[PDB]
């Protein structure tokens, strides 16, 4: 629809890229093989909110009934601009800043914003991705040290927050980290935890020193490892028993959460979340195979299981959530079973989970006076099934602790950990590809000191800010960034790709590109969904946006060690100052899609 | 003294050595 003058002369026009097919392996990477194409895509989609947020979010908008506004936005809005992101990096063979370079180059704030979001989102999974390998450093021995309670200073029983709560948690406010009470307080800098961030920060160098050709070979273990393990993990479910417990929770249908506006909300934002979009990296990933690939079905493939085996992930958890409530549910039984024969003193044989509460009815007959003092702790599966945890707890304070109720309980205990460390590596590499290049389409710096010597300027200079993290008052900080950072500016992001293919570069003018990548325009429901469907939904949830942009007062949770009712959170709002920095976070990679254009207007008048 | 320091000390002695394992292979496709 736009003119776009000078819109050719910077493409390759369909008709010379069958030679630069031949003169491309002197000048650029490839894949040096059919299965090493595949490793890369899947391990830079999954986990990591798949794992944790999706199927929390099960339980907060109807168990059986989540799946409905969720799996839809696979088959609307993934599966074109995954097919549309294998076609236009084999169709320029060229970098993702220098794409919208070569359409409308008033634009090219859009490489940037791609860099600027995927820079900041490798920083703080590190963070989290060394903390995996604290608690797997902690690992191998016989009493694990979360298992236990650290005495007081008398030889003798526990500290008072190990006393008040659980030693798994007592173990995290101050083994994991030292815990600061607010954000506004920094306390302590973790120095030895310092110690496991940096070197965090060396086995992700280590393995891309070469972008193409260390990945390329690096790829062939990490992405098949974290599901393997899964599968026995599954099992080992059902070799505890816990499971058809959260599993039966998994499918409770309510209808009635569904006509929610943040229904459909928290459903879009997670499904363009289990997929990693507007990064650029898989642009030159699709450049360096054959022209003449089809991507068609390689769309429909890849994109089917990362909707799919997520789905399995949360079978498995719920399980041991199910197990975990399981056991926790007799407990107290088992006590309150004691506490029966306590004051009213049953033989013990004949007292069991059982006419309990009936010999209770003639232990209150028998007598009432001592009936009075005798409390009892009532206890509900759903009253254990009804608490839960986002974000980080799942792994860290929850499933640490059915860990423990296993036989080999420091062995299970490694082999969690190193299936959620190759996790987030493998989803380690395309922010990493999000950076690089739109580095390469800089050329401001030097272009002698070659690529290893540009790989390790990006690990040394990313390595900085994570310091932050490390203070006492560094988790109130990473709260930010999983609710704030990422979750409204990857929308509109990809929305300007819309604009782009329909009515600047021509979907008529992608049409002709597809007939000669593959042959014959595929089944129509494709070319109806790019025309209008994508342009339709994301806006509709971006309206969803501003309808809880505020609705809700902003609050953050504080740890409070000398809490009122400690064995609980408390949600306190921020100071002035913290919201001076609130909109920096997510509101400045959104600013250079105008920005840079004003700057290139005064340039060029 | 400490186990996770144990288990901590041996891995960070393989992270030194892959990276001029690929420095020497670089110089060598020079």
């Amino acid at each position: 629809v736009l003119p776009n003058p000078g819109l050719d002369a910077r493409i390759p026009s369909l008709a010379e890229l069958e030679t630069i097919e031949q003169e491309e392996a002197s000048s650029r990477p490839k894949w040096d093989n059919k299965a090493q194409y595949m490793l890369t895509c899947l391990g830079f989609c999954v986990g990591l909110g798949n794992v944790w947020r999706f199927p929390y979010l099960c339980q907060s908008h109807g168990g059986g009934a989540f799946m409905i506004p969720f799996l839809i936005l696979l088959v609307l809005e993934g599966i074109p601009l995954l097919y549309l992101e294998f076609a236009i990096g084999q169709r320029l063979r060229r970098g993702s800043l220098g794409v919208w370079s070569s359409i409308h180059p008033a634009l090219k704030g859009l490489g940037l914003a791609s860099m600027l979001t995927s820079f900041m989102v490798g920083l703080y999974y590190n963070t989290i991705i060394s903390w995996i390998m604290w608690y797997l450093f902690n690992s191998f021995q016989e009493p694990l040290p979360w298992s236990d309670c650290p005495l007081n200073e008398n030889q003798t029983g526990y500290v008072d927050e190990c006393a008040r709560s659980s030693p798994v948690d007592y173990f995290w406010y101050r083994e994991t980290l030292n815990i600061s009470t607010s954000i506004s307080d920094s306390g302590s800098i973790q120095w030895w935890m310092l110690l496991c961030l940096a070197c965090a920060w060396s086995v992700l160098y280590m393995c891309t020193i070469r972008g193409i050709e260390t990945t390329g070979k690096a790829v062939y273990i990490t992405s098949t490892l974290p599901y393997v393990v899964l599968t026995i993990f599954l099992i080992r479910g059902l070799t505890l028993k816990g499971a058809t417990n959260g599993i039966v929770f998994l499918f409770t249908p309510n209808v009635t959460e569904l006509a929610q506006p943040d229904t459909w909300l928290d459903a879009g934002a997670q499904v363009f979340f289990s997929f990693s979009l507007a990064f650029g990296g898989l642009i030159s990933f699709s450049s360096y195979n054959s022209v003449h690939n089809n991507c068609e079905k390689d769309s429909v493939i890849v994109s089917i299981i990362n909707g799919f085996t997520s789905v399995y992930v949360a079978i498995v958890v719920y399980s041991v959530i199910g197990f975990r409530a399981t056991q926790r549910y007799d407990d107290c039984f088992s006590t309150n079973i004691l506490t029966l024969i306590n004051g009213f003193d049953l033989p013990e044989g004949n007292v069991t989970q059982e006419n309990f509460v009936d010999m209770q009815q003639r232990c209150n007959a028998s007598d009432p006076a001592a009936y009075a003092q005798l409390v009892f702790q009532t206890c509900d599966i759903n009253a254990f099934l009804s608490e839960a945890v986002e974000g980080t707890g799942l792994a860290f304070i929850v499933f640490t602790e059915a860990i423990t109720k296993m036989p080999l309980s420091p062995l299970w205990s490694v082999l969690f950990f190193i299936m959620l460390f190759c996790l987030g590596l493998s989803s380690m590499f395309g922010n990493m590809e999000g950076v690089v290049v739109p580095l390469q389409d800089l050329r401001v710096i030097p272009p002698k000191w070659p690529k290893e010597v540009l790989t390790g300027l990006i690990c040394l200079g990313t390595f900085l800010i994570g310091f932050i993290f490390t203070l006492n008052s560094g988790q109130y900080w990473l709260s930010l960034l999983d609710s704030y950072a990422g979750s409204i500016p990857l929308l509109i992001i990809a929305f300007c790709e819309m604009f782009s293919v329909v009515y600047v570069y021509g979907v008529d003018r992608f049409n002709k590109d597809i007939e000669f990548m593959i042959g014959h325009k595929p089944n129509i429901f494709w070319q109806v969904t790019w025309r209008v469907v994508s342009p339709l939904l994301m806006l509709i949830i971006f309206l969803f946006f501003f309808v809880v942009e505020v609705s809700q007062e902003l609050t953050y949770s504080i740890w409070d060690p000398g809490y009122e009712e400690f064995p609980k959170s408390q949600k306190i709002s921020y100071p002035n100052w913290v919201y001076v920095v609130v909109v920096i976070v997510a509101g400045v990679p959104s600013l250079t899609i105008p920005g840079y254009a004003i700057y290139k207007l005064i340039r060029n008048h | 003294v400490s186990i996770w320091l144990i288990v901590f000390g041996v891995v960070m002695g393989v992270i030194v050595v892959g990276i001029v394992i690929l420095i020497f292979t670089g110089i060598r496709d020079r």
